[PDB]
């Protein structure tokens, strides 16, 4: 199928309204991140030649 | 089959026509010895940077 992008919004927009959050809700979101690779150093006369 | 290494015996539980073990990446990690057939575990000797 071709995909959809989202739910398609008109907002609810005029030159005299707003909308304001009478409430909130605190999120943990989790982000996790790659910081080192594993450390390797290879005799290459020992793997060429062995 | 030639090498060079620390021989050692093991538990590994070769089939009865089996002679050579290898690890995942074609390396031999144990062999049969061909007069007493028992399997010995083949671990490289010792090496590392100075
Ligand atoms: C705010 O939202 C939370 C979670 O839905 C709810 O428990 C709480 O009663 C709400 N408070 C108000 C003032 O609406
Ligand atoms: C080789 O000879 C020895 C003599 O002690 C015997 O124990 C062994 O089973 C023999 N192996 C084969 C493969 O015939």
């Amino acid at each position: 199928y071709t995909m959809s992008l989202g739910v398609e919004n008109s907002v609810a927009y005029s030159n005299n309204s707003i909308a304001i959050p009478t409430n909130f809700t605190i999120s943990v979101t989790t982000e996790i991140l790659p910081v080192s690779m594993t450390k390797t150093s290879v005799d290459c006369t020992m793997y060429i030649c062995g | 089959l030639t090498g060079t290494g620390v021989l050692t015996e093991s538990n590994k539980k070769f089939l009865p026509f089996q002679q050579f073990g290898r690890d995942i990446a074609d390396t031999t990690d144990a062999v049969r010895d061909p007069q007493t057939l028992e399997i010995l575990d083949i671990t490289p000797c010792s090496f590392g940077g100075v």
